[PDB]
């Protein structure tokens, strides 16, 4: 009919109770989607004169 | 003269005079603050003194 995703939030898990055939095409997604993120140093200057 | 600091040197030969006028002056601060708490992973702690 239809794919109903639900997620837990106080363990932090998903489930899938969707199509028992292709489920296949998720894992590849999530799998492409669950990624260690870089993160980035900004600094700024000013400087002034009167 | 209520509110002056420093020092100044009086001086009278005649007709003339002169007043020396200095000062130095400084001042230092120093602040620290660890604060530490637990808590599960999903529920928020907060925390704050003062």
């Amino acid at each position: 009919k239809n794919i109903i995703i639900k997620a837990h939030g106080q363990t932090n898990a998903l489930i899938v109770t969707a199509a028992p055939d292709v489920m296949n095409d998720l894992e590849r997604v999530i799998a492409q989607l669950d990624i260690r993120r870089p993160q980035v140093l900004v600094e700024a200057i000013i400087a002034e004169v009167q | 003269l209520g509110s002056f600091n420093g020092i100044a040197a009086g001086f009278y030969q005649g007709n003339w005079a002169m007043l020396l006028t200095a000062l130095s002056s400084s001042t230092k601060n120093d602040i620290l603050a660890t604060p530490s708490i637990v808590t599960l992973d999903n529920m928020q702690a907060t925390f704050n003194v003062g």
